[PDB]
């Protein structure tokens, strides 16, 4: 139950609320107050996605899907089996993840280190906020939302998507992708390294720091440096996560024609809108 | 058909490289323990790998995980419960004794190597070459504690050699004696240097090194860990 | 506030890192770079040197000649016109050889021959570039992981670009070289296969790339976290554990049950991301050589 260097860290002290009331572990669980609510609003939305699955009719994984109320409905309830389920498991899931990244806050207080995790967690529950909560109530109704299904929420994304052609054109959405691409690419040549360094030819010593600034100077010119490459994953993710939520808020409301028309901006500027040849003229 | 094949094959894969992952994020901290030190009864289906060793280089020798786990050092702490899963309350003064967020461990007690053999972090005054580059120079700054009382001023910055970044800030104390204090655990001011964690009279209490001109890594943890730990007990002395 | 350690609050500065020598040939390394004290609140402020041998400069070579024959192409399309090359810069598009001419160079300039020509300065700047990951990487010593995960990202750009139209008979099936036309070959790639939402590899390529980022928010945001403690020295850290590394696990444990350690995470890593690419790779390479519609093999398939 416990690690061999864990016992010292385990003292009483860091919880935010409740004092020492839940400050105890299951196993290798930390509880906490935030733990009890991510138990109850965890349990309570799975409970109510079984009910709705009932309602509707299957136990198959690959069926069973949760649909917020139609758009008749605006901002208003909804008979539980018409979308009423729907919006309160939605309000169970953000109990849920804002009681996480609550209790990781507190099990960073007793751990005496920086809230770096869950501050970088609030960035996907924002994300999550933008699509369930914020841009359906933008627009006017919770139909809106995506539903809760493995294959009937890419159906959604799919059809979002083409509502606005080809959603590729999102210029905040290209944006998005470029962190994605990057992040994969640094943590890629990051796990690479280090393991490089650790695990040099046989028969070597271990490689250091030293040897991985040495290397990245060979190959490209320049090292971000072991601080620097941390702060880079942290720093692109987030950014990826940012301009998704930016690319979907933005998608309906200021912006809601085809995408690919957007980028005329561009090429009807009046220096060079209505010179001939190339592509547009 | 052969997409299909292609996909169970990948499932299985999967399976075998979660397996091979987990078993070598084993190598430190297992065999898991009750609370009193023995072995746990219950060890999870994951067995332990196969050690490897890393070679160490300047002569340091070698490392093999896993291996015999110890914590070699005393931990101040007793059970507050009857049974597994709640706290434990430090015996005395958790800072001094460095337990909970003021834990260190046992690292050795000699200091980081470069890949050249010399040693990784230095004082400034001792690295030839090396001076502030940009931003505001802290050497000379009073060094303020979370009661708002002065507690010392920086005399100089420990800087590492091959990566060329401050570390330490190095503060004298009133008795003309200095400690280290990291980096993180500072705000650089325009008149000020500010140390959220401690308030003035904790910074005596700060651990010492024992030679003016290098740190090794046990004494890095220990002041480390020391000066972490003040965001929980120093706290009946923070007023922000 | 505490500082927060993503920039850094004063930087330092010592005498040009020329780094260490283990096998390396000295005479291929320039000399050093300037100093960025731009990039120096936020990485290394030094710039260079940089290793280039032979198959650095072949690379470069090529890959600059890929690059020029794209954009000769362009501002052939602009009529030489800079201000049309401008205004039209992402509607431009450098096109492989339509379907009849099948895997023959047979296909005019105009209209094929130089995306062929273009693609073979590709296929060597990248290749080359893949040996020089490895080269780099003996001389000092090191492991050879960054040439092994380079190679599941150059398997992607191989099926895309090479062996799956190779396999499905003809250039035609490759990407053009434009901002905006390879943005519709992707859409209509999908389209014309019945929607790669139902491909099951795409959708493991997806789990791994939003996995990436959930991976590395984790493990950037766990490292800054016990920055205070020497978080980043992950080497010494892993040969000698130390506080940064215990406290770093157990915010894992004590949240989700597990952890790995200061070696491992690395491993969940770089596996993490190379699974990205590995798994893309087949779910294209599958795409209409074997399977037609992804609908309709889902329908078939669970
Ligand atoms: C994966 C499925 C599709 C695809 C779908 C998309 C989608 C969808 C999007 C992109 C986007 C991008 N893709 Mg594409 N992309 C594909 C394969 C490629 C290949 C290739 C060699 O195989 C390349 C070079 C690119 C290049 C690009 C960039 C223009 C852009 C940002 C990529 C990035 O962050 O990378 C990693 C990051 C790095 C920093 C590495 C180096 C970065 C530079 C910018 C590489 C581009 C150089 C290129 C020659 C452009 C310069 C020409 C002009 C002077 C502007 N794609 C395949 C065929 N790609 C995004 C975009 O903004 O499109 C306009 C976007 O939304
Ligand atoms: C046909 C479809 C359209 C299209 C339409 C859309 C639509 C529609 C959307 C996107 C969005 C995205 N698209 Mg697009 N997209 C297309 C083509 C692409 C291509 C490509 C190569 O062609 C790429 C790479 C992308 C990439 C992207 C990203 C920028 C973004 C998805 C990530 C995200 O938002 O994370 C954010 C992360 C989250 C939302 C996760 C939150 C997690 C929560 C907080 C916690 C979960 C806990 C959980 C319940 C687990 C509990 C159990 C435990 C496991 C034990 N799109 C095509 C052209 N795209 C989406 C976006 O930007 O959303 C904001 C979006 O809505
Ligand atoms: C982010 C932009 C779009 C979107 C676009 C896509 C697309 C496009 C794809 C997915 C895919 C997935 N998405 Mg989705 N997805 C969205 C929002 C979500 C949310 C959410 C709470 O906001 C969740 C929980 C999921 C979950 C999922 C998974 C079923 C699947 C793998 C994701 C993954 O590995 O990520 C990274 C995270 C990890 C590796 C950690 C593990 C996460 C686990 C696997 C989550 C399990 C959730 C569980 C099945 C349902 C709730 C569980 C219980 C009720 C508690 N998506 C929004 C609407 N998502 C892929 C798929 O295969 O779909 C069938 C796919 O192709
Ligand atoms: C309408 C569009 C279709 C669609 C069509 C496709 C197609 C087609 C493909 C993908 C692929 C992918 N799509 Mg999809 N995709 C859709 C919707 C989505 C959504 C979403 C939320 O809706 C998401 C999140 C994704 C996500 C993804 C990625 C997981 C995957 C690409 C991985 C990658 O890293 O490639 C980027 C990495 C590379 C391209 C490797 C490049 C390596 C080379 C060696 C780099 C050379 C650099 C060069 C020399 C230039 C150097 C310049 C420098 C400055 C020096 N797609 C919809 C359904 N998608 C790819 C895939 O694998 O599918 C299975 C792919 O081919
Ligand atoms: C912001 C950058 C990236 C990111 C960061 C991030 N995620 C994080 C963290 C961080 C820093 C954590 O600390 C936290 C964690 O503990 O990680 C292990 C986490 C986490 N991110 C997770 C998942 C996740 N993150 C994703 C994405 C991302 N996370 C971003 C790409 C995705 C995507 C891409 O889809 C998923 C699926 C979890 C592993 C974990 C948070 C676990 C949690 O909140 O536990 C409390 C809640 C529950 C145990 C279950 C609640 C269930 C019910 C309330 C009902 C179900 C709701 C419904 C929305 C289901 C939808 C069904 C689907 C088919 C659509
Ligand atoms: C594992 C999956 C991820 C992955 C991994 C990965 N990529 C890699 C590696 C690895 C492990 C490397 O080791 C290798 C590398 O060296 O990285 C630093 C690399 C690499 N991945 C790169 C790009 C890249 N990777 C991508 C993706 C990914 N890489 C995946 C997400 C993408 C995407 C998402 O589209 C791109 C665009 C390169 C930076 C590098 C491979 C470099 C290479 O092959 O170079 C050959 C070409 C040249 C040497 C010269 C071409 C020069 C010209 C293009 C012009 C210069 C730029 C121009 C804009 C200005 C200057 C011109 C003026 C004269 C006008
Ligand atoms: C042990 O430690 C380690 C180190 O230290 C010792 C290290 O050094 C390194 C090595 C790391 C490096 C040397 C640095 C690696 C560099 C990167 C991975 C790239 C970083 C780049 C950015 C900060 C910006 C990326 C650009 C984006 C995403 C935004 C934009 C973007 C685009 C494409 C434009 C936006 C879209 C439009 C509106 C128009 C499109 C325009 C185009 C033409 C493109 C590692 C791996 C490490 O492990
Ligand atoms: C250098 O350092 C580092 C470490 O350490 C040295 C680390 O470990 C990690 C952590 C990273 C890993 C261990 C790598 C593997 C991780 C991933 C691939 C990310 C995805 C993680 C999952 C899919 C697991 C999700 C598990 C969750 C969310 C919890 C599971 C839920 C339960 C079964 C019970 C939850 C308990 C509740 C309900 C709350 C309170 C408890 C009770 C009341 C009971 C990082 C980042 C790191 O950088
Ligand atoms: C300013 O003007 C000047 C002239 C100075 C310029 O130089 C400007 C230059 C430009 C404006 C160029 C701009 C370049 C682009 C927009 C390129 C964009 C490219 C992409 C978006 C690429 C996407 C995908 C590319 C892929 C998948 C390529 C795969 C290719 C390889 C697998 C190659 C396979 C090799 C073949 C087919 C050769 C076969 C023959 C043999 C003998 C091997
Ligand atoms: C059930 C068996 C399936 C095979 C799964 C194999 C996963 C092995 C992962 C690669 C290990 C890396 N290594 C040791 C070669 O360096
Ligand atoms: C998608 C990544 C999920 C990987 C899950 C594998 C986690 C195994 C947990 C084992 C921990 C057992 N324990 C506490 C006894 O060590
Ligand atoms: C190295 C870490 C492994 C993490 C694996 C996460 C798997 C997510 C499930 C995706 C479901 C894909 N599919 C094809 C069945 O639809
Ligand atoms: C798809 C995600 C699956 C969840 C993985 C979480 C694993 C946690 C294991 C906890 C171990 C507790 N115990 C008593 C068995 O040791
Ligand atoms: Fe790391």
């Amino acid at each position: 139950a416990l690690l061999s260097f864990e016992r010292k860290y385990r003292v009483p002290g860091g919880t935010l609320v409740g004092g020492n009331l839940f400050d105890f572990w299951v196993g290798p669980f930390y509880v906490g107050f935030f733990g009890v609510a991510t138990f109850f609003f965890a349990a309570l939305g799975i409970i109510l996605i079984a009910w709705s699955a009932v309602l509707q009719g299957t136990w198959n994984p690959q069926l069973i899907s949760v649909y917020p109320p139609a758009l008749e409905y605006g901002l208003g309830g909804a008979p539980l089996a018409k979308g009423g389920l729907w919006q309160i498991i939605t309000i169970c899931a953000t109990g849920a993840f804002v009681s996480w990244a609550l209790r990781e806050v507190e099990i960073c207080r007793k751990l005496g280190i920086g809230y770096h995790i869950p501050f970088a967690f609030a960035f996907a529950i924002l994300a999550h906020l933008t699509l369930v909560l914020f841009r359906p109530v933008m627009m006017g109704a919770w139909g809106y939302a995506f539903p809760y299904g493995i294959w009937t929420h890419l159906d959604w994304v799919s059809n979002t998507g083409y509502t606005y052609g080809n959603f590729h054109y999102n210029p905040a959405h290209m944006i998005a992708i470029s962190f994605f691409f990057t992040n994969a690419l640094a943590l890629a040549l990051h796990g690479a390294l280090v393991l490089s360094a650790a695990n040099p030819e046989k028969g070597k010593e271990m490689r250091t720091p030293d040897h991985e600034d040495t290397f990245f100077r060979d190959l490209v010119g320049y090292s971000i440096g072991t601080l620097g490459i941390h702060r880079l994953g942290l720093l692109l993710s987030l950014s990826a996560v940012f301009f998704s939520a930016l690319c979907m808020i933005i998608t309906g409301t200021i912006w809601f024609d085809q995408w690919v028309d957007w980028w005329q901006w561009w090429v009807k500027l009046p220096w060079w809108a209505n010179i001939p040849g190339g592509i547009n003229g | 058909d052969l997409a299909s094949l292609a996909i169970y094959s990948f499932w299985i894969f999967l399976a075998g490289l979660i397996y091979y992952l987990q078993t070598e994020n084993m190598r430190e901290g297992y065999p898991l323990e009750n609370e009193d030190g023995t072995p746990a009864a219950n060890q999870g289906p994951f067995p332990l790998p196969k050690p490897k060793t890393f070679i160490l280089p300047h002569g340091r020798g070698t490392l093999t995980v896993p291996g015999p786990e110890s914590e070699d050092r005393p931990i101040a702490l007793a059970r507050t419960a009857v049974s597994e899963g709640f706290p434990h309350a430090p015996t005395g003064d958790p800072m001094k004794d460095g337990v909970g967020p003021a834990s260190w461990v046992a690292r050795r007690d000699l200091p980081e190597l470069d890949g050249h053999g010399h040693n990784k972090i230095k004082p400034m005054k001792a690295a030839a070459g090396f001076h502030v580059s940009a931003g505001k120079n802290p050497i000379g700054l009073p060094v303020r504690g979370c009661d708002l009382e002065i507690a010392g001023k920086v005399v100089d910055i420990w800087v590492d050699i091959p990566e060329q970044m401050a570390r330490f800030l190095e503060v004298e104390l009133k008795d003309g004696s200095t400690r280290l204090l990291p980096m993180q655990m500072v705000k650089v001011q325009s008149n000020r240097v500010h140390v959220n964690a401690l308030s003035s009279d904790l910074f005596a209490g700060i651990p010492t090194i024992k030679s003016p001109t290098e740190v090794t890594l046990l004494e890095e943890d220990k002041i480390c860990g020391y000066v972490a730990g003040g965001l929980m007990y120093a706290a009946p002395k923070r007023k922000s | 506030a505490e500082y927060q350690n993503i920039f850094s609050q004063v930087q330092v500065r010592g005498p040009a890192d020329l780094g260490m020598t283990e096998d390396v040939n000295l005479a291929n390394r320039s000399g050093v770079g300037p100093f960025s004290t731009l990039l120096g609140w936020f990485g290394n402020a030094q710039l260079g040197p940089i290793y280039l041998g032979s198959l650095g400069v072949l690379s470069l070579f090529s890959g600059l000649m890929w690059f020029f024959t794209i954009g000769i192409w362009f501002w052939y399309q602009a009529g030489w016109n800079p201000a049309v090359f401008l205004r039209d810069l992402f509607f431009f598009s450098l096109e492989p050889p339509a379907p009849e001419y099948g895997l023959s160079f047979a296909a005019p300039l105009k209209e094929g021959g130089l995306w062929l020509i273009a693609s073979f300065f590709m296929f060597v700047a990248v290749w080359s570039w893949w040996g020089r990951t490895y080269l780099r990487a003996q001389a000092l010593g090191m492991g050879k992981h960054t040439a092994w995960a380079f190679l599941s990202a150059i398997w992607l750009w191989m099926v895309l670009g090479f062996i799956r139209p190779i396999l499905m008979g003809s250039w035609s099936e490759a990407v053009p070289y434009g901002i905006f036309s390879h943005l519709d070959w992707t859409n209509n790639f999908s389209l014309v296969h019945g929607n790669l939402f139902y491909n099951p590899f795409h959708g493991l390529s997806i789990a791994f790339l939003y996995g990436s980022a959930l991976l590395f928010a984790m493990h950037g945001a766990t490292i800054l976290a016990v920055s205070r403690f020497g978080g980043e020295r992950e080497l010494e850290q892993i040969a000698d554990r130390g506080t940064a590394a215990e406290r770093a696990a157990l915010f894992w444990r004590w949240t989700m049950g597990f952890n790995a350690t200061m070696e491992g995470i690395h491993r969940w890593a770089i596996w993490m991301a190379v699974l990205v690419t590995l798994t893309g790779g087949i779910g294209i390479l599958l795409s209409g050589t074997v399977v037609d519609n992804w609908y309709v093999w889902g329908q078939n398939h669970g």
